[PDB]
C-alpha cells in the first residue's frame, strides 16, 4: 500500500525496510555472547553442515578485525564482507591517525552511521545484517555490543540474534549470571543454551563455533580454540546432564 | 431478601390481575342485497389480438392461458372492440360484453408527486448562475416560446446535474417543483426494476403513455445509478435485464421520433458510472454542476439559514465563513442546528457568535478527517 | 493524474502552481496599505500557548533600514526567501553604494520564485507583501508563489482575504492619510481575527520618509488599540 | 497528490509527509524542559531497563558546547546524526566567532540543515523534534524546540512526546510566575512535572539541569526519591 | 490467416464427400456450461454415422 | 404461530390440523446422529485442553446456577488454534458422542451466496433451530466472504437468546482473519494445540499400537525418542507402515524393526543448496 | 445479438430465439438477393462470431470521428438555420476543436445560440462558439491566473 | 425463593400472551363471506357496487361488492377478500404488509438503561440529546425554530459496547422500536431492494414516532466508483434505494435511525453527508478512569474478596475494551471455581488478565524508535 521503496515515511508513521531487515535478521544462523570477566566469548551456529565442504577458513562467523577485536555477525553474507572490509579499513586508519588503538564505540558509531546512510537516501538496500562485537579497550575492559538494520546499537552484557534465540534471551535471563567471571561457567551456559535453541540432536561439534577473547599480559589475544576442547566441554555438560537425571 | 419480599408479592398480585380477567370473561345496506348479487359473473377482462374482417371473430389473450377465440354479445358498441383495448369476456357465452381501461398501472401513478414542497427560490441561494440555466430549461420555453421560433433553436430537453453529495440537487428539484404549473412526475430509479422478465420496458413504456396523453410535463429523474450506465459484462454472466430495461429506455426516450415537450431533469453523484448512450447530446444538452460557494454565497446560506432561528443581533457571517474551508448547505444547516443545541445546552433565548464557532468545530473540525488531530503549526 | 511539475493539463496549467495558490490560503492574515505619507503593514500571529513567546513568532522582518516585509503560509520557504533577499541587497549595495530598490528586490526575489527544478527544487508555497521608501515615495508590493509579481495600493493576504479585500475596497482611496489607514487596517484585522483584538495578538510596521529607521510600533500599539 | 512523494502537494493544499513525519515524534518518548530564572532544567522519561544491559550510552541528553543542552525524540538514529553534525557545526562556529555559541545560532541551523533536507529528492526527513536549551548572553536562560518541518520556536516550558498535550497542559494548569527561580521551585517543577509524566513509575525517571554557569549535573535517584517523598508530602498537605 | 485458416481448408473435402460437418468451436462454450461436454457428446454421437467422420 | 405450517381441508379451505416442525433442510446440515461412538479417551495427553472444554460447554449446562449465583456470565465463544493444527477434528468427534446435546457440524464452506442460489449461509436460520432445540452445540472448521459471518456474527454476539448454545471454531494459524473475529468479549477460551513431547507420542503410540500385535522385547519410548517433533499425523503414520511391512510380508507380527525401517519410511526434501545464503 | 453469457441457474430465453429466427431469415439459409442489410451498433465486442460467419454481414462500415473538414462542415450544416454573424472563421473552430462528433458540434451550435440569448444578440459573435466548445466540454470561466 | 416468582412472573406473561359480534348480523356477514377468504389487488373501482381486481396469477373480474363496512376505505392499491364462488368482494381487510414486518420488530425492552455501560458520559450526553431530548422533552425545538437531529453512526474500535448502547436505547423509550440486522440482502432476487426498505418505512410513518435501526451494515459502503470490469449485481442499487428513502423526497416524519460501524473508512460518504445522517461518535479504547466504572460493573454482584484491589490490573496494561474486562472478571470467578472456593483471590485475576489479553501479537519493533 505504501510499500513501494525505502523512503519515505508510512502514513503512522512507521518503516518498511526497517522491519523488513528485522525479519531478514530473523531467519539466519544463531549467534551469542556471554557475561565475563577477564575474557569474553563467542557462539556461533554452523549454516551448512554437509558433508562436501572443506573447512580449511578456520572461521565463518567470527572476523578478527583489528587486533583485540573480533566480530560475530548474521545476516545476507555477502553484504557482511562489504561491511568487513569497511570496518577494518575505519580502524585501520584511525590507527593511522593516532597509533592508539580504536576504543571500539566510535568503531561502533562509524559502522552504524554507514548503515544509516542506507536507511535515508534512496533508493538504496539497508544492510539486513546485525552483528556481535568483542573487544577490549583502556576505558571500560571487556565489552558487547549490537548492531542493529536501523543504525541502532544496543551495548548488552547478553545479546540477541533472531527468531531462532527468543528463547535463548529468555534462558539468559532466568539463567542470568553476576559475579562468575569464570569462563568454563560461561561455556558451559553457552552449551546449555545451543543446547536447547538449536535442533541438532546432542549438540554435533561440527555444527558449533566457539571464539574467545582473553587478556594475557597486555596482548589481548584472540583464541578461535579447536575442537577437542569443544568435545569434552560436550561431555562436561553430558555429565551435568547425568547430574540433572539424578533427580529421576 | 427483601427485595424476594418485593418482586414476589408484586408478580402475585399481578397474578392476581390475571385472575381478574380470566374469573371476569362470562344489514340493510350489507346484509338483504347480497342473494341479489349473487347471479352475477366472475368474467374475464382480456387484451384484444387482431380484428378479422366483415365479423369480429376476435383473437384475444388475457395474460397466461392461451390466445382466446371469442364473440361480442348483442349488446356492444362493435366499432371499439378493437387492438389495444381490454375488453370483458365471459364465462359461458365467450363473448365480449364490456370494454374496460388498458393496463393503466396505478403505482406508476404514485410516482407522480401530486403535490407542490415548499423549498423557495429565495432558498437555494449560492449558485444563482446554475439555477439561471436551469431556469433557462425550465421556465422559458414554458413560458415564452418566442425567442425559439425568432431566433431558429432548440429546447434542451434534458438536463444532467452532476456534483458531490450535499449540493442542492434536490432542493433545485423541489424548487422548480415549487414554482411549477405543470405535471411533474419524480421517477424512483428502481419503479423500473421490478422482479419479473420484461417489465421495467413496460414500465417505461407506461411512463411514456402518461407523457403523450398532456402536455408540457415533467419528467424527474433522480438516482439514474439505480437505473445503472454500466454495462458492466464479461465471462461471469450475472445480472443484465437492468441493462435491456434501460436500454429500452434510451430506444423510447430518444431518437426515432423522441419526446416533444417534456422537460427531463436527472441527476447523480457519480458521474463516470454513465453510460455514453445517454451521454450524447440531444438527449442530455447541459451537463450542469454545481460548486461550492466561495464566501458570498455561504453567508448567503447562512442568511437562509439563519433568518428563522433566534441569533444574536450583533454576530457576523464573515469569519463563519471563513472557517468554513470547503463545506456545503447541508453542513451549514448542521452548524445552525449544532448550535442551537448548544443553546439549549446552555438555556438562552439566541444564539450567539461563539454558539457557532463550537457548532463549527464540532462539523469541520471535531469532522472524521482521518487520522486525525493535525496538532502542528508549520503555518502560522 | 495531474502528478508533477512537468505536465500542463488538457486545458490549461499545473495543479503545482494552482496547489501552491491553494497551500497560501492555510496561512494567517496580514494587511499593508500604501499611503503617500508611509507604507503601514499588520499580521496576526494566532498565538497557541502563553508558554509561545510572542516576540519570537517572526511576520515582518527587516530587509532594509526602510524596506520591510510580511510572510505567509509555509515558514521555512520564506526563511530562505528573506535570506536570499538580505543577501542580494547587500550585493546591491555593495557593488552600487545605493539601495537597491522595492522593486528590483522583488525582481531579485522572483528570479527563483520559479526556478523550481528536481533535474536539470519544488515551487514554494508563500506569499510575501513588500513594502519600502523608494526614490518614488512609498512602494507597496505583492508577490505570489508563481513569481507572478504586481504593485498593490492594499492588498490582503491568506486567510478570509476575500472579504479583508471587499471591506477594504468598501474603506480605501487614494487620499487616505497615516493613522486613518491604522485603524482602518485593525478594523478589519478584528473583523476577520477570532479572538479579542490585545497587545499580544497583532504588531504593525510602519515606515515613512523621514522615519525610515525603525518600521515598528513597540506597545504603543497599546495605545492605538485602545482608541477604537 | 498521495502519501508519496515529499514533493507534491496535496489537492487542498498540504504536505502529506511532513504532517506524518511529526507522527513519529508524537509516538514517541517523553520529555520536558523548562527554564527557571538562573537554572535551566530538562529530563527524560522512560528509562526502560531490560534487566541485563548498560545503559550509560542510549542517553537521549547529551551537549554540543560547555553551555548548550540537548533532547530530542521520534527514532533515535536521527539524533544521532544531527548530534554529530551539531557539535561539528558548532565546534566550526567555535573556529571562526570566538564567541561562545548562542542557542539561536545552533537552532537556525539545524532547522535550515533540516528544511534543506527536507527539500531535496528522497532523502527521508529527520523524525526527530530536539530541545535546546542554554543560556549564553548575561546568562538568560533560553530554549528552543524543533520540527520535521524545521521551525525553531522559542518557549519557555516544553513537552514532547507520547501525550504531551496532557503533560503541558500540567505546566499550563502550573506554571507560576512567582517566585521566580528560586531553583528550589525549578527542582519542584520537575519534580511535579515528571511525578505528571505519562507513567510516573517512580524509578524511570531521568532529569538533568544547568545552573546557567556550569556544566551538565546528572542526578542520582535517591535525591529524586527524596524529592517524590516530599511532593507526596505537599499532596497530603492539601488534605 | 486465410491462406491456411479458413480458405484452403475444403479442398479434398470437396472431393471426398463422406462426413464434412463444420465445428467453428463457439457452439461449446455454452449458457449451462457444463453443456459443453453434453454438446461433445452430442457431437461424436450424432457423427459416427456416416461412418468414416470428419 | 406466526409462520406455520399446517393442513389444509380440501373441499371448503379450511385448517385440518397444524404441521409442526418449522425446520429447513438443516437438520441436514446438522447431521450428528451417529457421530462416532464415544471416544473421549482417544486422546494423546492434551487433558489441560479437555478439562478446559468441559469446563466451557457442559458446567455452563450442569451449573449456571454455580455461576450466576456467583454473579458471572457463561462463556460462550471458543476458538480452537495450534500451530501446526492436529487433534483439530478428533476432539470434536470425542466432544460430540458424549454430551447428549444437540451437536452441530458446519465443517462446509461459504458457498451458494450468490452462485447458483439465494444465500445467509452461516448461522441465518440454524439459530432459530438453535433455539428450536434448546441445548446445542455448533461446530465448523471455520474470514472468508465479508458480510455474511458479520451479520451472523451480530446475531451470535450477545443479544442472541438463553445461552448454553455455543460454537466451535477450529482451524491452524490466526492471522488469516479478518478485524471482528477475535474479540474476546466473542471468544471467550482459546487454547493452543502444542505438537505433543515424548510421553505423548509415548502415548499416541500405545493408543494406536495397542490393537496391533506387537511381538515381544519391543520397546517404545525408543521410538518416541526417534520422534523429533511429530505433530500426531506422522505418528498414525509410523503405525500404518508397520502394518504395512506386516502386509508385505504375509505375516501378522510386527517387530520393533519394523518400526526402525517406519521411522526412516518418512523424510522429504527440500535439499537444495547455493542457498545458503542467509 | 448478445455474447452468449456463460453462466447458470437463469436466463432470458427470447434473445436467442430472435438471435436465431433473425439469422435464419438473414442469411445462410433462405438466401435471396433481395435483402439490404442495414445495421448499426454502438460496440462490437457484445457480438457473436455467428453473426458474420462468412459473410451474413460481410460490409463494415466504421465510422472514424470527423478528422479536420467534416468538423467545420457539420459546424456550418447546424449553424445554416440561424441569423448567422459572418465573421465567423469555422476553420479556426476546426483548428481549436479535437476529438468531437457530430452531435457535439450542433450541441456547440445550439449552446453559441443560448450564450448569445444571454445578452440577448440579433446575431451570434465567435467566442459564443468558443464559450460553446468550453461548455460542452464542462465549461471554463476563466479564474484566469499565471497567465498574467 | 425469588426463582419461583421470577417463573411465575414469566408463565404468567405467557398466560397473558394466551389471554390474547352478531347472533345472527354476524352470522349474515359470515354469509356476506364466503369462508376461504382470498387476497386480490383492485386495478380500478367502477363506483357501481361491481369492482375489477387482479389475482396472484392473473384473473380479472368484474365482481360485486358486498359492504358491511365502509367500502370506499379500500382502494386500488389495497388488497380485498374475494371469495370462491363467483369471487365476491366480501369486505374489511385492514392493510397487512409482508411477513418481514415483525420480524424485524424487537416487542421488548430485555435490557437496562445507561446505569449498565461504565462512563462515556459526554457522548451518551449526546445521544441523550439527540434521542432522549427530542422525544420526552420537545420544548425548545419548537421554541427556538430548530429542528432535532436524525441520524447517529456508531464506530471506533469493536466491543466497546455499540450493542450495549443499542440496546441501552432500546431500553429508555416509548416510541415504537425496529431492529433491523440491515445486510439481509443477500438473494439472488432482482429488485427486492425496495420492498423491504418501503414496506419498512411505511410501518415506521403508520405506527407512531419510531426509531428505524440499522445495525452494522460496514462492509455495504462499497465504495461508491464502480466494480471494476464486470461487476454490477444489486448492491449498489439497493443501498441507493435506501439513500433515496432517506434524504430524497417524502418528508421523514418523526423517524430516528441509529446506526454501529467497526470499521468506517470503508463506508459510502454519498450516506455520511449531515441531513442525510448527522452524527458521528467516537467509541475508542477509553480511558484509566471509566475501567474502574466496567470493574465496578463487573464485580456489581460477584464474590470478591476485596483485598484485592483491580486498580492493580488497570495499572498493568492500558488498552483493552470493556467487554476484556467482562472475559476477565468471568474467567478468573472460573479459576476461582476450580475447587469449589468461596471468592477470588489477586492470582485468578492475573492468570485471567493473562488468558484474555492473547490478542495481539504484532512484532517485532515498535519498540525500537526508542
Ligand atoms: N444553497 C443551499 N441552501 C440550503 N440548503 C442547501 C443548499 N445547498 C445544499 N443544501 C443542502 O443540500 C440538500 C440538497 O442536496 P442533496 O440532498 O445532497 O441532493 P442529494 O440527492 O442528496 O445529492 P446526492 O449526491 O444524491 S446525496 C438540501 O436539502 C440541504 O440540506
Ligand atoms: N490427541 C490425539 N490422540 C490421538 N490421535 C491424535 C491426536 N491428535 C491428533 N491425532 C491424529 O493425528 C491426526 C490429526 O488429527 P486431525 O485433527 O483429525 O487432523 P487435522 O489436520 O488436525 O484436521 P484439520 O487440522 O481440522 S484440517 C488424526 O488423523 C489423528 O488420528
Amino acid at each position: 500500500r505504501y510499500d513501494s521503496r525505502t523512503t519515505i515515511f508510512s502514513p503512522e508513521g512507521r518503516l518498511y525496510q526497517v522491519e523488513y531487515a528485522m525479519e531478514a535478521i530473523g531467519h539466519a544462523g544463531t549467534c551469542l555472547g556471554i557475561l565475563a570477566n577477564d575474557g569474553v566469548l563467542l557462539a556461533a551456529e554452523r549454516r551448512n553442515i554437509h558433508k562436501l565442504l572443506d573447512e580449511v577458513f578456520f572461521s565463518e562467523k567470527i572476523y578478527k578485525l583489528n587486533e583485540d577485536m573480533a566480530c560475530s555477525v548474521a545476516g545476507i553474507t555477502s553484504d557482511a564482507n562489504v561491511l568487513t572490509n569497511e570496518l577494518r579499513l575505519i580502524a585501520q586508519r584511525y590507527l593511522l591517525q593516532y597509533q592508539e588503538p580504536i576504543p571500539c564505540e566510535q568503531l561502533v558509531t562509524a559502522l552504524c552511521d554507514i548503515k544509516q546512510a542506507y536507511t535515508q537516501f534512496g533508493g538504496k538496500r539497508p544492510f539486513g545484517v546485525s552483528l556481535l562485537y568483542i573487544g577490549w579497550d583502556k576505558h571500560y575492559g571487556f565489552q558487547l555490543y549490537q548492531s542493529d538494520p536501523s543504525g541502532n546499537y544496543g551495548g548488552w552484557k547478553a545479546t540477541c540474534i533472531g527468531n531462532n534465540s527468543a528463547a535463548a534471551v529468555s534462558m539468559l535471563k532466568q539463567d542470568y549470571k553476576e559475579g562468575e567471571m569464570t569462563l568454563k561457567s560461561a561455556l558451559a551456559l553457552a552449551i546449555k543454551v545451543l543446547n536447547k535453541t538449536m535442533d541438532v540432536s546432542k549438540l554435533s561439534a561440527e555444527k558449533v563455533e566457539i571464539a574467545t577473547l582473553t587478556r594475557e599480559n597486555g596482548k589481548t589475544v584472540i583464541r578461535v580454540l579447536k575442537q577437542k576442547e569443544v568435545e569434552q566441554l560436550i561431555k562436561k555438560h553430558e555429565e551435568e546432564e547425568a547430574k540433572a537425571e539424578r533427580e529421576k | 431478601q427483601v427485595e424476594d419480599d418485593i418482586q414476589q408479592l408484586l408478580k402475585k398480585i399481578n397474578e392476581l390481575t390475571g385472575i381478574k380477567e380470566s374469573d371476569t370473561g362470562l344489514l340493510a345496506a350489507d346484509k338483504q342485497t347480497l342473494q341479489s348479487e349473487q347471479p352475477l359473473q366472475v368474467a374475464r377482462c382480456t387484451k384484444i389480438i387482431n380484428a378479422d374482417s366483415e365479423d369480429p371473430k376476435y383473437i384475444i389473450n388475457v395474460k397466461q392461458f392461451a390466445k382466446f377465440v371469442v364473440d361480442l354479445s348483442d349488446q356492444v358498441a362493435p366499432t371499439d372492440i378493437e387492438e389495444g383495448m381490454r375488453v370483458g369476456v365471459d364465462r359461458n357465452k365467450y363473448q365480449i360484453h364490456i370494454p374496460l381501461p388498458p393496463k393503466i398501472d396505478p403505482t406508476v401513478t404514485m410516482m407522480q408527486v401530486e403535490e407542490k414542497p415548499d423549498v423557495t427560490y429565495s432558498d437555494v441561494g449560492g449558485c444563482k448562475e446554475q439555477i439561471e440555466k436551469l431556469r433557462e430549461v425550465v421556465e422559458t420555453p414554458l413560458l415564452h416560446p418566442e425567442r425559439f421560433v425568432n431566433l431558429g433553436i432548440e429546447p434542451p430537453k434534458g438536463v444532467l446535474l452532476f456534483g458531490p453529495p450535499g449540493t442542492g440537487k434536490t432542493l433545485c428539484a423541489r424548487a422548480v417543483a415549487n414554482r411549477t404549473d405543470a405535471c411533474f412526475i419524480r421517477v424512483i430509479g428502481s419503479e423500473l426494476v421490478q422482479k419479473y422478465v420484461g417489465e421495467g420496458a413496460r414500465m417505461v413504456r407506461e411512463l411514456f403513455e402518461m407523457a403523450r396523453t398532456k402536455k408540457a410535463c415533467l419528467i424527474f429523474f433522480d438516482e439514474i445509478d439505480a437505473i445503472g450506465g454500466a454495462r458492466f459484462d464479461d465471462g461471469a454472466g450475472g445480472d443484465n435485464e437492468v441493462q435491456r430495461t434501460m436500454l429500452e429506455l434510451i430506444n423510447q426516450l430518444d431518437g426515432f421520433d423522441p419526446r416533444g415537450n417534456i422537460k427531463v431533469l436527472m441527476a447523480t453523484n457519480r458521474p463516470d458510472t454513465l453510460d455514453p448512450a445517454l451521454m450524447r447530446p440531444g438527449r442530455l444538452d447541459r451537463k450542469i454542476e454545481f460548486s461550492l460557494p466561495d464566501l458570498e454565497g455561504r453567508t448567503h446560506i447562512f442568511k437562509i439559514h439563519a433568518r428563522s432561528m433566534s441569533v444574536e443581533r450583533d454576530i457576523r457571517f464573515e469569519l463563519l465563513a471563513r472557517l468554513c474551508p470547503n463545506s456545503t448547505g447541508a453542513e451549514i444547516r448542521s452548524v445552525c442546528t449544532e448550535a442551537g443545541m448548544f443553546a439549549i445546552r446552555a438555556r438562552r433565548k439566541i444564539a450567539t457568535e461563539k454558539d457557532f464557532l463550537e457548532a463549527v468545530n464540532k462539523v469541520i473540525k471535531s469532522y472524521a478527517k482521518f487520522s486525525a488531530t493535525p496538532r502542528y503549526m508549520t503555518y502560522n | 493524474y495531474d502528478r508533477g511539475v512537468n505536465t500542463f493539463s488538457p486545458e490549461g496549467r499545473l495543479f503545482q502552481v494552482e496547489y501552491a495558490i491553494e497551500a497560501i490560503k492555510l496561512g494567517s492574515t496580514a494587511i499593508g496599505i500604501q499611503t503617500s505619507e508611509g507604507v503601514c503593514l499588520a499580521v496576526e500571529k494566532r498565538i497557541t500557548s502563553p508558554l509561545m513567546e510572542p516576540s519570537s513568532i517572526e511576520k515582518i522582518v527587516e530587509i532594509d533600514a526602510h524596506i520591510g516585509c510580511a510572510m505567509s503560509g509555509l515558514i521555512a520557504d520564506a526563511k530562505t526567501l528573506i535570506d536570499k533577499a538580505r543577501v542580494e541587497t547587500q550585493n546591491h549595495w555593495f557593488t552600487y553604494n545605493e539601495t537597491m530598490t522595492v522593486e528590483s528586490v522583488t525582481q531579485a526575489v522572483s528570479n527563483l520564485a520559479l526556478q523550481f527544478g528536481e533535474e536539470d527544487s519544488r515551487p514554494f508555497g508563500v506569499a510575501l507583501l513588500f513594502g519600502g521608501v523608494d526614490e518614488k515615495g512609498p512602494q507597496l508590493f505583492h508577490m505570489d508563489p508563481s513569481g507572478t509579481f504586481v504593485q498593490c495600493d492594499a492588498r490582503a493576504i491568506g486567510s478570509a482575504s476575500e472579504g479583508a479585500q471587499s471591506s477594504l475596497q468598501e474603506v480605501y482611496h487614494k487620499s487616505m492619510t497615516l493613522k486613518e489607514a491604522i485603524k482602518s487596517s485593525l478594523i478589519i484585522l478584528k473583523q476577520v481575527m477570532e479572538e479579542k483584538l490585545n497587545a499580544t495578538n497583532i504588531e504593525l510596521a510602519t515606515v515613512q520618509p523621514g522615519q525610515n529607521f525603525h518600521m515598528f510600533t513597540k506597545e504603543e500599539l497599546e495605545e492605538v488599540i485602545k482608541d477604537i | 497528490s498521495y502519501d508519496r512523494a515529499i514533493t507534491v502537494f496535496s489537492p487542498d493544499g498540504h504536505l502529506f509527509q511532513v504532517e506524518y513525519a511529526q507522527e513519529a515524534v508524537k509516538k514517541g518518548s517523553t520529555a520536558v524542559g523548562v527554564r527557571g530564572r538562573d537554572i535551566v532544567v530538562l529530563g527524560v522519561e522512560k528509562k526502560s531497563v531490560a534487566k541485563l544491559q548498560d545503559e550509560r550510552t542510549v542517553r537521549k541528553i547529551c551537549a554540543l558546547d560547555d553551555n548548550v543542552c540537548m533532547a530530542f525524540a521520534g527514532l533515535t538514529a536521527d539524533a544521532r546524526i544531527v548530534i554529530n553534525r551539531a557539535r561539528v557545526e558548532c565546534q566550526s562556529h567555535r573556529l571562526t566567532v570566538e564567541d561562545p555559541v548562542t542557542v539561536e545560532y545552533i537552532t537556525r541551523y539545524i532547522a535550515s540543515l533540516k528544511q534543506r533536507y527536507t527539500q531535496s529528492n528522497g532523502r527521508r526527513p529527520f523524525g526527530i523534534s530536539a530541545l535546546i536549551v542554554g543560556f549564553d548572553f548575561d546568562g538568560t536562560p533560553r530554549l528552543y524546540q524543533t520540527d520535521p518541518s524545521g521551525t525553531y520556536h522559542a518557549w519557555k516550558a516544553n513537552a514532547i512526546g507520547r501525550g504531551a498535550k496532557s503533560v503541558r497542559e500540567f505546566l499550563e494548569k502550573n506554571y507560576t510566575d512567582e517566585a521566580i527561580e528560586t531553583d528550589d521551585l525549578t527542582i519542584k517543577l520537575v519534580i511535579k512535572a515528571l511525578l505528571e509524566v505519562v507513567q510516573s513509575g517512580g524509578k524511570n525517571i531521568e532529569l538533568a539541569v544547568m545552573r546557567r554557569d556550569q556544566s551538565l549535573k546528572i542526578l542520582n535517584p535517591e535525591e529524586i526519591e527524596k524529592y517524590v517523598a516530599e511532593i507526596e508530602k505537599e499532596k497530603e498537605e492539601n488534605e | 490467416p486465410g491462406t491456411g485458416k479458413t480458405l484452403l481448408a475444403r479442398a479434398v473435402a470437396s472431393q471426398l464427400d463422406c462426413n464434412f460437418l463444420k465445428v467453428v468451436s463457439s457452439s461449446i462454450v455454452d449458457k449451462y456450461i457444463g453443456e459443453s461436454a453434453r454438446l461433445i457428446r452430442e457431437m461424436f454421437n450424432y457423427a459416427r454415422d456416416h461412418q468414416p467422420c470428419i | 404461530t406466526p409462520n406455520c405450517r399446517v393442513a389444509l381441508r380440501n373441499d371448503s379451505y379450511t385448517l385440518h390440523k397444524i404441521l409442526p416442525n418449522k425446520v429447513d433442510p438443516l437438520v441436514s446440515l446438522m447431521m450428528v446422529e451417529k457421530v462416532p461412538d464415544s471416544t473421549y479417551e482417544m486422546i494423546g495427553g492434551l487433558d489441560k485442553q479437555i478439562k478446559e472444554i468441559k469446563e466451557v460447554i457442559e458446567l455452563p449446562v450442569k451449573h449456571p446456577e454455580l455461576f450466576e449465583a456467583l454473579g458471572i456470565a457463561q462463556p460462550k465463544g471458543v476458538l480452537l488454534y495450534g500451530p501446526p493444527g492436529t487433534g483439530k477434528t478428533l476432539l470434536a468427534r470425542a466432544v460430540a458422542h458424549h454430551t447428549d446435546c444437540t451437536f452441530i457440524r458446519v465443517s462446509g464452506s461459504e458457498l451458494v451466496q450468490k452462485f447458483i442460489g439465494e444465500g445467509a449461509r452461516m448461522v441465518r436460520e440454524l439459530f432459530v433451530m438453535a433455539r428450536e432445540h434448546a441445548p446445542s452445540i455448533i461446530f465448523m472448521d471455520e474470514s472468508e466472504v465479508q458480510r455474511t459471518m458479520l451479520e451472523l456474527l451480530n446475531q451470535l454476539d450477545g443479544f442472541e437468546a438463553t445461552k448454553n448454545i455455543k460454537v466451535i471454531m477450529a482451524t491452524n494459524r490466526i492471522d488469516i482473519l479478518d478485524s471482528a473475529l477475535l474479540r474476546p468479549g466473542r471468544i471467550d477460551r482459546k487454547i493452543e494445540f502444542p505438537p505433543p513431547n515424548e510421553e505423548a507420542r509415548l502415548d499416541i503410540l500405545k493408543i494406536h499400537s495397542r490393537k496391533m500385535n506387537l511381538t515381544r522385547g519391543i520397546n517404545l519410548r525408543k521410538i518416541a525418542e526417534l520422534m523429533p517433533g511429530a505433530s500426531g499425523a506422522e505418528v498414525k503414520g509410523v503405525c500404518t507402515e508397520a502394518g504395512m511391512y506386516a502386509l508385505r510380508e504375509r505375516r501378522v507380527h510386527v517387530t520393533q524393526e519394523d518400526f526402525e525401517m517406519a521411522v526412516a519410511k518418512v523424510m522429504q526434501k527440500d535439499s537444495e543448496k547455493n542457498m545458503s545464503i542467509k | 445479438g448478445t455474447k452468449r453469457f456463460d453462466s447458470e441457474k437463469a436466463g432470458d430465453r427470447e434473445v436467442q430465439r430472435t438471435m436465431l429466427e433473425l439469422l435464419n431469415q438473414l442469411d445462410g439459409f433462405q438466401p435471396n438477393t433481395q435483402v439490404k442489410v442495414i445495421a448499426a451498433t454502438n460496440r462490437v465486442d457484445i457480438l457473436d462470431p455467428a453473426l458474420l460467419r462468412s459473410g451474413r454481414l460481410d460490409r463494415k462500415i466504421e465510422f472514424p470521428m470527423p478528422n479536420e473538414e467534416a468538423r467545420a462542415r457539420i459546424m456550418q450544416i447546424h449553424s445554416r438555420k440561424m441569423n448567422v454573424s459572418p465573421d465567423v472563421n469555422y476553420e479556426e473552430l476546426a483548428r481549436c476543436t479535437d476529438d468531437f462528433n457530430g452531435a457535439q458540434c450542433k450541441a456547440v451550435c445550439v449552446e453559441a445560440g443560448m450564450i448569445a440569448l444571454r445578452r440577448g444578440a440579433t446575431e451570434l459573435t465567435h467566442e459564443d462558439y468558443m464559450e460553446g466548445i468550453l461548455e460542452v466540454q464542462a465549461k471554463k470561466k476563466a479564474n484566469l491566473q499565471y497567465y498574467a | 425463593l425469588e426463582r419461583i416468582k421470577d417463573y411465575l412472573l414469566m408463565e404468567e406473561e405467557f398466560i397473558r400472551n394466551q389471554e390474547q359480534k352478531q347472533e345472527e348480523e354476524r352470522s349474515k356477514v359470515d354469509d356476506l363471506r364466503g369462508t376461504p377468504m382470498s387476497v386480490g389487488t383492485l386495478e380500478e373501482i367502477i363506483d357501481d357496487n361491481h369492482a375489477i381486481v387482479s389475482t396472484s396469477v392473473g384473473s380479472e373480474h368484474y365482481v360485486s361488492i358486498l359492504s358491511f363496512v365502509d367500502k370506499d376505505l379500500l382502494e386500488p392499491g389495497c388488497s380485498v377478500l374475494l371469495n370462491h364462488k363467483v369471487h365476491a368482494v366480501i369486505g374489511v381487510l385492514m392493510d397487512d404488509t409482508d411477513p418481514l414486518v415483525t420480524v424485524m420488530k424487537v416487542e421488548k425492552a430485555p435490557q437496562e438503561t445507561y446505569a449498565d455501560i461504565g462512563g462515556l458520559d459526554n457522548q451518551i450526553q449526546e445521544i441523550k440529546e439527540s434521542v432522549e431530548l427530542p422525544l420526552t422533552h420537545p420544548e425548545y425545538y419548537e421554541e427556538m425554530g430548530i429542528k432535532p437531529p436524525k441520524g447517529v453512526i456508531l464506530y471506533g474500535p469493536p466491543g466497546t459496547g455499540k450493542t450495549l448502547l443499542a440496546k441501552a436505547v432500546a431500553n429508555q423509550t416509548s416510541a415504537t422500536f425496529l431492529r433491523v440486522v440491515g445486510s439481509e440482502l443477500i438473494q439472488k432476487y432482482l429488485g427486492d431492494g425496495p420492498k423491504l426498505v418501503r414496506e419498512l418505512f411505511r410501518v415506521a410513518e403508520e405506527h407512531a414516532p419510531s426509531i428505524v435501526f440499522i445495525d452494522e451494515i460496514d462492509a455495504i459502503g462499497t465504495k461508491r466508483y464502480d466494480s471494476n470490469s464486470g461487476g454490477e449485481r444489486e448492491i449498489q442499487r439497493t443501498m441507493l434505494e435506501l439513500l433515496n428513502q432517506l434524504d430524497g423526497f417524502d418528508s421523514r416524519g418523526d423517524v430516528k435511525v441509529i446506526m454501529a460501524t467497526n470499521r468506517i473508512e470503508t463506508l459510502d460518504p454519498a450516506l455520511i453527508r449531515p441531513g442525510r445522517i448527522d452524527r458521528k461518535i467516537e467509541f475508542p479504547l477509553p480511558d484509566e478512569k471509566t475501567k474502574k466504572r466496567i470493574f465496578q460493573i463487573h464485580t456489581s454482584r460477584m464474590t470478591l474478596a476485596d483485598d484485592v484491589t483491580l486498580d492493580d490490573l488497570i495499572m498493568a496494561k492500558d488498552d483493552l475494551s470493556g467487554a476484556d474486562i467482562k472475559a476477565i472478571c468471568t474467567e478468573a470467578g472460573l479459576m476461582a471455581l476450580r475447587e469449589r472456593r468461596m471468592k477470588v483471590t489477586n492470582e485468578d485475576f492475573k492468570k485471567s488478565k493473562e488468558n484474555v489479553l492473547y490478542k495481539k501479537q504484532e512484532g517485532t519493533p515498535e519498540g525500537l524508535y526508542l
